[PDB]
RNA sequence: GUGGGAGAGGGUGGUGGAAUUCCCGGAGUAGCGGUGAAAUGCGCAGAUACCGGGAGGAACGCCGAUGGCGAAGGCAGCCACCUGGUCCACCCGUGACGCUGAGGCGCGAAAGCGUGGGGAGCAAACCGGAUUAGAUACCCGGGUAGUCCACGCCCUAAACGAUGCGCGCUAGGUCUCUGGGUCUCCUGGGGGCCGAAGCUAACGCGUUAAGCGCGCCGCCUGGGGAGUACGGCCGCAAGGC
């Protein structure tokens, strides 16, 4: 599973000032985070739908906020990707 | 019909997540193996729920009956 | 020629037909009976009267053998269960025990249509 | 880590020599899978209530561990591997939860 | 975000006991089985009934509910791991980031298809026995595919609450599952029942609307011809759209 201190890490390392939990940013990495894992999760398991409709609502929640934050402020977007290395 | 009483009023304070203790996972059970249900046992949801889980373990550990012959029929 | 005058009695009860076998403590055989054991053929094995002549039979035949007190497990439900037990009580032989022993599963085969709506 | 209970049913009909050799082999698992012994309680000969391996009787033994998850049913495996153990269960622990209190 | 909660939600591996069938041994004898009644069938190469030992497949009694979980299909012995959704409390962070959704992509009971494996019980087809005027069926005895596993197809359904999704508004009472609190009660999230106003052709619905409203999608336009013909798309085929 994803441990406190690894998600305290990211979301310290994310935030756009100090105590920041709720920023596009955060809320992106966190996101990622758990995208990633569940995908990990999905090499292996290949047969388990019912959490890949997770994955599926997690990557549409990812790409709403990140489509928000370039319609926003594009250099803070252009820095999100750059630093979670998104897109592909 | 199974109104004699009371499973849950007669007995102590125990824990009923403990599959070991035998002497009181005992009278949660018939003649038969069989798990009493809420209107002998008069646990709740939740408590009768755990019970289940419970009276299982101790089963597969040995502690307990899956099945008992009935007598005196 | 056995002597052994203390044994158990297998009560087999369905709505075809009764079994009663009467063993030694050990659980082997010493003499067997049932509906058509004595003269009937057809469905009146599944009779509570033929239960009660097959009890009555075994537990002779068995008395034969010198036995005297028997524990009776009874598997199966079915007419004639209640009767055979009954029969066996007045047979002479002591009746220690009455046990139901009847086998039941824990939805493990898949029952003949006749017996579905179960499991 | 995390925190489990292991149950350990071995065969009653050993003597001091099997049996300790048995703990031994048992203690020698658990610190080769990583876990930390915290509290044991060993009741051992106890009567069953339907027969295991043909024995009316079992020994029991129980070891409250510390133990990493992702070895955990390995460890049970490992506990399997001798014939003197009749069962093993390894149980994620859990607060008491009582009744009449 | 933080701290907690309940759950047959999903996936992988392991494991438990009951029963059925089969095999081996003991003991034992004239039948067993089956039906409305029977017969076919099985049994002197010893069956049925009983004890012991073994092999195997499949499904999980009681708990179990009027219960729970899931978006739907659907999910139930126990254990551990991996993993989805969701609820509550705190009122901490972001600052409209929302809703719906043609196409697209994915999931999708059963039966069915392909390759291989497995096969205890059940069992389309089929083979027999009966029943009947006849019985191609219903009842009985057999029995192959299949039912089971892996991988890949198939895309259907009384896939139903025959009720699209989201938000706001409009008396209550009662039972229940699951949170929190100043715990007789109060306040959330579910599942039922009776009912204000109201609606409805009626039946009924009624804070779990079928009431009052707004947004967006799908669909309907008398019956038969006909889910047919033609064309196209998909499918190995069956066939589907
Ligand atoms: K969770
Ligand atoms: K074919
Ligand atoms: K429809
Ligand atoms: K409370
Ligand atoms: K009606
Ligand atoms: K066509
Ligand atoms: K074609
Ligand atoms: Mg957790
Ligand atoms: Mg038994
Ligand atoms: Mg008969
Ligand atoms: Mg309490
Ligand atoms: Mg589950
Ligand atoms: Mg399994
Ligand atoms: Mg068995
Ligand atoms: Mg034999
Ligand atoms: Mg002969
Ligand atoms: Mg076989
Ligand atoms: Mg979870
Ligand atoms: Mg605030
Ligand atoms: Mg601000
Ligand atoms: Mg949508
Ligand atoms: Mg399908
Ligand atoms: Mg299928
Ligand atoms: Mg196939
Ligand atoms: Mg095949
Ligand atoms: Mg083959
Ligand atoms: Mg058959
Ligand atoms: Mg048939
Ligand atoms: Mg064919
Ligand atoms: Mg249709
Ligand atoms: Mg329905
Ligand atoms: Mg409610
Ligand atoms: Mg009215
Ligand atoms: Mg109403
Ligand atoms: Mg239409
Ligand atoms: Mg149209
Ligand atoms: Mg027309
Ligand atoms: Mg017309
Ligand atoms: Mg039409
Ligand atoms: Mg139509
Ligand atoms: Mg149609």
């Amino acid at each position: 599973p994803i441990t406190k201190e690894e998600k305290q890490k990211v979301i310290q390392e994310f935030a756009r000032f100090p105590g920041d939990t709720g920023s596009t940013e955060v809320q992106v990495a966190l996101l990622t985070l758990r995208i990633n894992r569940l995908s990990e999760h999905l090499k292996v398991h290949k047969k388990d739908h019912h959490s890949h409709r997770g994955l599926l609502m997690m990557v549409g929640q990812r790409r709403r906020l990140l489509r928000y934050l370039q319609r926003e402020d594009p250099e803070r977007y252009r820095a999100l990707i750059e630093k979670l290395g998104i897109r592909g | 019909p199974s109104r004699k009483a009371k499973v849950k009023a007669t007995l102590g304070e125990f824990d009923l997540r403990d599959y070991r203790n035998v002497e009181v996972l005992k009278r949660f059970l018939s003649e038969t193996g069989k798990i009493l249900p809420r209107r002998r046992t008069g646990l709740s949801a939740k408590e009768q729920r755990i019970l289940a889980k419970t009276i299982k373990r101790a089963r597969i550990l040995g502690l307990l009956p899956f099945t008992e012959k009935l007598v005196r029929k | 020629k056995r002597q052994v005058a203390s044994g158990r009695a297998y009560i087999h009860a369905s709505y075809n037909n009764t079994i009663v076998t009467i063993t030694d403590p050990d659980g082997n055989p010493i003499t067997w009976s049932s509906g058509g054991v004595i003269g009937y053929k057809g469905s009146r094995k599944g009779t509570p009267y033929a239960a009660q002549l097959a009890a009555l039979d075994a537990a002779k035949k068995a008395m034969a053998y010198g036995m005297q007190s028997v524990d009776v497990i009874v598997r199966g439900t079915g007419a004639g269960r209640e009767q055979a037990i009954r029969a066996l009580q007045a047979s002479g032989l002591q009746v220690k025990s009455i046990v139901d022993d009847t086998p039941v599963p824990h939805n493990g085969c898949r029952p003949k249509k006749k017996f579905r709506k179960a499991s | 880590m995390r925190r489990y209970e292991v149950n350990i049913v071995l065969n009653p009909n050993l003597d001091q020599s099997q049996l300790a050799l048995e703990k031994e082999i048992i203690q020698r698992a658990l610190e080769n899978y990583g876990a930390r012994v915290e509290k044991v309680e060993e009741l051992g000969l106890r009567r069953l209530a339907y027969p295991i391996a043909k024995d009316p009787q079992g020994y029991f033994l129980w070891y409250q561990v510390e133990m990493p998850e992702d070895r955990v049913n390995d460890l049970a495996r490992e506990l399997r591997i001798r014939d003197n153990v009749r069962r093993v269960m390894v149980v994620k622990s859990q607060e008491p939860f009582l009744a009449n209190a």
